[PDB]
């Protein structure tokens, strides 16, 4: 029985979430309204106290002589979906004849978007992400051309046996999804769902994943959530001998069903290794361009 | 009104006459974990007081030629109170922060910081120098204490982003001339609704001077810097044996 | 359409219009979201808010 | 026609002369009234600012 | 049709009927128009009309 | 949909949704099925059930 005082007004056990704003419609931008000239005291939009940390409210209206605008400009195409929901390049898997990379007509590939820099400095504006995905796969040799060729795909999750070699045993794909396709036939394409055990995709991960003295040797694993490996994909020229002609596959990736959170700032120097915010120090470019004088132009 | 604040929660209090108006991290206020989004089926602890209260931290030193600071939240508190020996005995791990700072000055000295929250504030080293020598940082910059850490790079913040767009997280100043403090409410951010305390940092304070320090001979050089912060809705669960890491 | 819910979007507070074929919702496509903002979370966060005329310091 | 807003709303053709003040009659000097003694903060008729 | 008014005649006093499959109506067809007309803004555009059978300058 | 019953789950007490084509059932769609459990039929099979809390043998 709760028959104290300090146990009745007590605050615990609140699964609220005190918001003091609250969402509004926006499809167009604001109507500027009219004004004219006003000479008081007291009244002063201009003089602001940024030591707050809060943004000006000072306006058209409230500074000089403004008209009426009637403002028909729509706020749809800066929205996330109509902002990331297009195409870009995630990875690159060579299957060459004779080479060192991948001679033997098999390659695995660890699926991590983070190898190209026009799709890896839009999501790294936000830190957690929610997403399902649209990949498509273009496969050519060096030049282009188009060959009478098949080919496998297999998505491999966590703990599932890697293929070795191309004559496996992995291929069977009894249970791992799997993609036949030529490369006379259009692109492949197929749609992904949100496959993490937690709630979002972060970007950015600030501690260790394990326990332990954490010595120079291991700190590599600095950074690395396991909640985002989600697995790999490797592919395969059909057959029991090697084939006649060189390939390229190239992965797009094209994201939908968005949600994101927590803003936060934007490279500005080159990406050097991944999963790794690692830069160059003697090579530390401005943030933009410069010029000669603060007076001049 | 908007000057004058005061802080009470729990032993402890705090005054401040020259101050500004609160901030709320990201438009919401802290908050204990609801039924649905929970996972776990034990039943947490919640003591209320005896980890709810105002830590203070370490005293720096701000000089001319200073550069910035950078401390990991809540690292700062794993060896401090029955909070740390909490966080020890348990896995998961649960709380906001009220964050307080001060830096007192007369009315001839002049300059101005920025007291910045950033959520999963990784850091990257210099890779060399020549951009080709893969690195890693060191265990006491990644969780360095209650002493924390001093910058090198500052325009970069150490990570590749510059300090320019610094304030879009939840920010504060402190130009001398105006305010004297900077209050900050946070609360808990983070994709999971309970995570460790000892292995995970969920965000970091950064301190840097933008105009720096400056003032005239026969007035006082020693302008210090102190840190101040409290838990607030902390919760834990998974009793076991204390881990120090 | 007797679908599953198994999109991302399942637990927010806006409406899609979508087109699909298979019974599995993250197969289909993007849509139109709900237009909206809050940029008081982000640029005027405080605790006792202020007005425009009066002056904030008082 | 004055079919736009900044023409409706404008301060443009006022022959009126907004006066603060207003004349009154006074054949005769101010009547001194009764005073008596006041011990009060804020109340300070003394202290003006010219 | 839920699709967007995206086309460059949205402001336009006419109507038409078209046939589209995505959401954005640049996309549609071209169709049908109304069929009108107005040569006297080319031909006869002057401030005071005159009649057919009376003479113009008197 | 005016096709046979041909599928093998004809007799079966759950519901599907299917969609098809052609007028031969196992030519549909696997669809989505009934979703039940009967764990007591494999892990608490006994006559004489017991309580939880009561020890079993009295
Ligand atoms: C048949 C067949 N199926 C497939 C098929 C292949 C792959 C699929 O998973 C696509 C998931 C996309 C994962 C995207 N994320 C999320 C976080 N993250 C990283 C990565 C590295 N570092 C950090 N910090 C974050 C990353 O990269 C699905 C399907 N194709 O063939």
């Amino acid at each position: 029985g709760d028959r104290v005082a300090d146990v009745i007004e007590s605050s615990i056990g609140d699964s609220v979430s005190r918001a003091l704003t609250h969402a509004l419609p926006a499809p167009t931008g604001q109507n500027t309204q009219v004004s004219s000239h006003r000479l008081d005291t007291g009244k002063v939009p201009a003089l602001q106290a940024a030591e707050i940390g809060a943004s000006s409210n000072a306006s058209d209206e409230s500074m000089i002589e403004t008209r009426c605008v009637l403002n028909s400009h729509s706020t749809a195409e800066t929205t996330l979906d109509s902002f990331f929901s297009r195409a870009g390049l995630v990875g690159e898997i060579d299957l060459p004849l004779k080479g060192t990379t991948n001679p033997n007509g098999y390659a695995n590939w660890d699926i991590d978007i983070t190898g190209y820099a026009q799709m890896r400095r839009k999501v790294e504006l936000f830190t957690y992400m929610r997403f399902d995905a649209e990949f498509t796969f273009v496969a050519c040799t060096p030049t282009g051309e188009v060959v009478p060729q098949l080919l496998q795909y297999m998505f491999v999750p966590p703990g599932a046996p890697k293929p070795d070699s191309r004559e496996s045993l992995a291929w069977q794909t009894a249970t791992n999804p799997s993609v036949f396709v030529k490369l006379s036939d259009p692109p492949a394409q197929v749609s992904v769902p949100f496959m993490s055990p937690a709630s979002a995709y972060q970007w950015f991960y600030d501690g260790y994943p394990t326990f332990g003295e954490h010595k120079q040797e291991k700190d590599l694993e600095y950074g690395a959530m396991p909640n985002n490996m989600m697995g790999t994909f490797s592919v395969r020229t059909v057959g029991t001998s090697k084939s006649k002609y060189p390939l390229v596959v190239r992965i797009y990736m094209r994201m939908k069903h968005v949600r994101a959170w927590i803003p936060r700032p934007m490279r500005n120097q080159n990406y050097l290794f991944k999963a790794n915010p690692n830069y160059a120090g003697n090579s530390i470019k401005p943030t933009g361009a410069s010029r000669t004088a603060i007076t001049t132009l | 009104s908007d000057r004058v604040a005061q802080l009470t929660i729990g032993n402890s209090t705090i005054t401040t006459q020259e101050a500004a108006n609160i901030i709320v991290g990201y438009g919401e206020w802290p908050s204990y974990c609801s039924d649905s989004d929970a996972t776990a089926v034990d039943k947490p602890t919640r003591p209320d007081v005896s980890v709810n209260r105002f830590y203070t931290l370490d005293t720096k030193l701000w000089e001319k030629s200073s550069k910035g600071w950078y401390w990991k939240f809540p690292d700062v508190l794993t060896e401090t109170g029955v909070f740390g020996q909490n966080a020890q005995f348990h896995y998961l791990y649960r709380s906001g922060f009220c964050i307080h700072v001060q830096c007192n000055a007369s009315k001839f000295h002049q300059g101005a910081l920025l007291v910045a929250v950033l959520p999963e504030y990784v850091i990257g080293t210099v890779a060399g120098g020549t951009g080709t020598e893969d690195t890693h940082p060191p265990y006491k910059q990644t969780q360095p204490g209650a002493d924390g850490f001093e910058l090198q790079h500052p325009y970069v913040l150490d990570a590749g982003i510059p300090i320019s767009q610094l304030t879009v997280c939840p920010h504060q100043w402190i130009n001398l001339r105006t305010n004297n403090c900077a209050t900050i409410i946070v609360p808990y951010i983070n994709a999971l609704p309970f995570d460790s305390a000892l292995n995970h940092c969920n965000f970091g304070l950064l301190v840097v001077p933008i105009s720096p320090l400056d003032y005239d001979q026969g007035a006082t050089p020693v302008i210090p810097i102190t840190i101040t912060l409290a838990p607030m809705c902390s919760e834990f669960a998974g009793l076991r044996q204390a881990v120090t890491q | 359409s007797h679908e599953n819910s198994n999109s991302a979007t399942e637990g927010s507070t806006i409406n899609y219009t979508t087109i699909n074929y298979y019974k599995d919702s993250y197969a289909a496509t993007a849509g139109k979201q709900s237009l909206k903002q809050d940029p008081d979370k982000f640029a005027n966060p405080v605790k006792d808010i202020f007005t425009e005329m009066a002056a904030p310091l008082k």
